[PDB]
């Protein structure tokens, strides 16, 4: 995936040459879904389809990166804010029960 | 006296007394009439057989269901069902007994008008009531809030109820239930060479679906398992002594509930229906509807429906919410059972529709009084 | 990659909208 | 070099040449896809029918709207809408004519970004503009100031503009328009026993809502009139030959616009929305907005809306200031007529977003150039 | 190389070259075996006669039909039928010609399995295909849409096709056709004293039904006309010299097609089957199915059946729609004509099931390649 990010940076700097984004040292990872929108002149292939054809021809060792990223599908649906709110409510309820243990009569 | 709970469902009439644990008289609602030539004089040859007598003699009868998709088409047949469940099975006098009735939501109003007219003129009770089936299923489950997927023989409806209030705008009705599954099984049994075209064969195919069918957890892997080897094949003995064998059709037949595009219906399955019924409600009450899915009705008795329903709902919903499927073992009669909760209440004595209110207001007080 | 991906003012305005409507 | 005005609304695409009085191409924005099994070989069976061909062959297609609640969800479907309204309807090449486009207020900005990117990469014009629909509706009213209640098929928004200045804080938006009225008519047509569940039946119910429905003056008096006598009933002939008859549901269907509690919306009616949008402005400019209630969109084409609107605003506002409702009969195409008025002006030549400005600033100069 | 069209119907095999206007070899599908003791030595006494030779020598043979109700029972007789129609009738080599075969809708799958196995292994072809007879009838009618009633000797089926998109849930199959009409004519001919019990007498009763029977326009009026006066009575010459006279049995024999309760079948007639097959479809396309009732097969060659079908569908449908029964004069062989339409098409050459795909996938590719 890091070799794919180096390949996308080289091809996209040649495409953005003379533009505002010329000589870009890096791009945001949220822009990777917007590689499909860059269509060709005859509108038959995308920039994603050109990069998939380039990795199928020259560098076929890149293509095993969906097999490494197995838990990304599980990690896409998990909210860190709801985990923080659940753990704060867990810590509050443990401290409430332990206070109810300490305030329990004989 | 003791009130009567008579669930007049599309397939099975379940009748009994108030406050009882089990319904006393469970029988299918069919009207059988003979089609061949009666050559023997005498012998008690009635022109019509109602209930279990038509089931026992079904080889020489044409069987008609008086209720189709929750709408009573034939009304004299419905009067014969009501007379059979009042006088033959229950053996009471309905002129001195209150009788609660159930009704599917999003019904035409004139069905309730004619039900009120028949129950107040021909079968003239002192009091009656028309109740929503999902409210009775949630009463039998014991909880006050939650969303009920009730699927009888004709009507599959998702109704959410919050704090005892049945929300009207999120009620989602799909006309896909066990009679469509029976007709689809009659269609797909001709792939192996078995022909079932008569109405007497419909009960045999219904018993095959009742005894041998199940919902697969994954449809494609179970289809590949049934195609790869015959480890899922099950046999059945026909009443003439012949033996049939079925493979993947045990789970292709209740897959119509999760994929209605097989029989040509455009609308989606019951999980997307439940998700769209929940998402039509407010955002503050969905956590009480995500973890309170109560299933009811005779269609929901496959041994794969809770796991597949929970998997599809948890695939549809955001993952930070609790998904719980309340699946009681007595769900198939639970629409009756909560009515026995409702007829035994102290607060329900003022909610009865009496004869004086009917004689004052016509058959129009049942729309204003009942929900 | 070259072969594949080759590429007053306020009153005069309101009167012009009024004359365009009329 | 004649410009093109193309209202890509939720209801119908209205596209044509600038400087004209009526739009050349008015067609609904649906994409139909086949759902059954194709059995005939040859003859050019397309996998997607766009526009009026999907409306003509709607009995075998599933219809998908590319615009839902004013926001473009599907983008390849919207590209097929733009390709059909450029190459097939108007039959002109899009890269030789400038194009004006309409947009709802309070939009997410990525809709504008992707619209600018699609119009500058797929259908790359020399110049384009994106305009607000309420400003174009007020431009076609023969004036400059006033408040526009623009109600399309998904979005009903009140925008007040004083002396050509659109006030952003007083823009109010309600998600209750003609698609929700069509779905409510599908909900209440099942009360008489006329079930409509498919997407192809929604066009028939929308034709019933267009041809037979009307806004009542008093809700309770019209409900008592329909409950008293059957004089308000109207008949409709279905395309298969069946005839339906409706009573009070002619006026209960657009009653959701003035009582939004029928489909379960917490916000108030459109007259109260207009009153709160005027009351969010200054106290000195309210008398101009009380006499300049301009209506637009196909939802305001009912033949009862102006008297009910004037009565509700006169009951809401104090009686010292004059209440007037502006309802032109050409309000269905008033967004296109205002776009044709604005596009032909010589002051509009400096306000074009050119190709070089897109090459300099990306697809993001439409946020800082327009309102 | 020209293709071969071989309709293996239940009664009559029709085979010939592709693209011809008329089928080259039409012969009945019977296999005759000698039931008497052979006493003369030599003389070429074969133990099996096929088709026309079995028809000419039918006085000393037992005739067996290999196909009953569209299902092939005896496979060795079907291989003898295929070898006779490949080598004796057409005099063609099967190793250089593709072969198109027809099948009834809702046929058991193992019939297509063993047909594919026999056609690739015993009479090995470079390519073969299995099509549907009603789609070939809609090819032969020349139109795109319509519902097809195809009725041969065992299978009577209704298939609706709109714009090249067949609806598989509306396909109706009834096992009631001309062989049951021949058996019912043999049943009712014993009232006048004429006994027909052998298999050689079934050809005589079938020829009586072919030459003398007709469909009544009204049943009670023709019954009173036949009971009052002897004007409808007709006389037939048997080959031994006797002359019979028949009266009302000219029209009582095809009354089984419109009233199947004569032979004890509980299912309804062909007009109610066509009406229920139309009424199960979508509501936008029913007008296009009311105007294109295409008939085919030899059972619909009665000279009274089109007006009776038009009268019954016009009595069933709403009155504002046109009812047209498309009856071509060459409707007996028309399915074969559709095969000569289909095998001559240039776009069909990519849809052949080659021998390489058969050897790759077994004889199970025919379900995923055909309908
Ligand atoms: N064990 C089972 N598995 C699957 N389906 C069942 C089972 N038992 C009953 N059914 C189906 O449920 C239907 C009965 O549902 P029920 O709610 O009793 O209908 P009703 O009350 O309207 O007569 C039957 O038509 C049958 O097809
Ligand atoms: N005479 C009418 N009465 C009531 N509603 C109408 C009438 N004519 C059109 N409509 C409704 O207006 C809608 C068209 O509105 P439109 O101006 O196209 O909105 P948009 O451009 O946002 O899609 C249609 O969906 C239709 O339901
Ligand atoms: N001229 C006719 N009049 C009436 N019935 C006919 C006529 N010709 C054929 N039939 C009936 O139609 C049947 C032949 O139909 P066909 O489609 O050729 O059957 P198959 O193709 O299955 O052999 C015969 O069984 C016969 O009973
Ligand atoms: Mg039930
Ligand atoms: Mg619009
Ligand atoms: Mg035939």
């Amino acid at each position: 995936f890091s070799s794919l990010l180096e390949l996308t940076l080289l091809v996209g700097n040649y495409m953005n040459a003379g533009s505002r984004n010329a000589g870009a040292f890096g791009f945001n990872i949220s822009f990777l879904c917007k590689l499909r929108d860059t269509k060709s002149a005859d509108q038959k292939m995308t920039l994603l389809h050109f990069l998939a054809e380039l990795c199928e021809n020259d560098h076929p060792e890149v293509l095993k990166f969906p097999d490494e990223l197995a838990h990304v599908e599980k990690a896409s649906r998990v909210s860190a804010e709801n985990l923080q709110k659940s753990l704060d409510q867990m810590k509050k309820q443990i401290a409430d029960v332990e206070r109810d243990v300490q305030n329990f009569p004989a | 006296t003791t009130a009567l709970v008579c669930d007049n469902g599309s397939g099975l009439v379940k009748a009994g007394f108030a406050g009882d644990d089990a319904p006393r008289a469970v029988f299918p609602s069919i009207v059988g009439r003979p089609r061949h030539q009666g050559v023997m004089v005498g012998m008690g040859q009635k022109d019509s057989y109602v209930g279990d007598e038509a089931q026992s003699k079904r080889g020489i009868l044409t069987l008609k269901y008086p209720i189709e998709h929750g709408i009573i088409t034939n009304w004299d047949d419905m009067e014969k069902i009501w007379h059979h469940t009042f006088y033959n099975e229950l053996r009471v006098a309905p002129e001195e007994h209150p009788t609660l009735l159930t009704e599917a939501p999003l019904n035409p109003k004139a069905n309730r008008e004619k039900m009120t007219q028949i129950m107040f003129e021909t079968f003239n009770v002192p009091a009656m009531y028309v109740a929503i089936q999902a409210v009775l299923s949630l009463y039998a489950s014991g909880r006050t809030t939650g969303i009920v997927l009730d699927s009888g023989d004709g009507v599959t409806h998702n109704v959410p109820i919050y704090e005892g209030y049945a929300l009207p705008h999120a009620i989602m009705r799909l006309d896909l239930a066990g009679r469509d599954l029976t007709d689809y099984l009659m269609k797909i049994l001709t792939e192996r060479g078995y022909s079932f075209v008569t109405t007497a064969e419909r009960e045999i195919v219904r018993d095959i679906k009742e005894k041998l069918c199940y919902v697969a957890l994954d449809f494609e892997n179970e289809m590949a398992t049934a195609a790869s080897s015959s480890s899922l094949e099950k046999s059945y003995e026909l009443p003439d002594g012949q033996v049939i064998t079925i493979g993947n059709e045990r789970f292709r037949c209740p897959e119509t509930l999760f994929q209605p595009s097989f029989i040509g219906m455009e609308s989606a399955g019951i999980h997307e229906t439940t998700y769209n019924s929940i998402m039509k409600c407010d955002i503050d009450i969905r956590k009480d509807l995500y973890a309170n899915n109560v299933m009811s009705g005779g269609t929901t008795m496959y041994p794969g429906i809770a796991d597949r329903m929970q998997k599809e709902i948890t695939a549809l919903a955001p993952s930070t919410m609790k998904i719980k499927i309340i699946a009681p073992p007595e769900r198939k009669y639970s629409v009756w059972i909560g009515g026995s909760i409702l007829a035994s209440l102290s607060t329900f004595q003022q909610m009865w529709i009496t004869k004086q209110e009917y004689d004052e207001a016509g058959p129009s007080i049942v729309h204003r009084k009942c929900f | 990659l070259t072969l594949a991906f080759s590429a007053d003012s306020k009153t005069a305005q309101n009167l012009s909208i009024f004359l365009g409507s009329f």
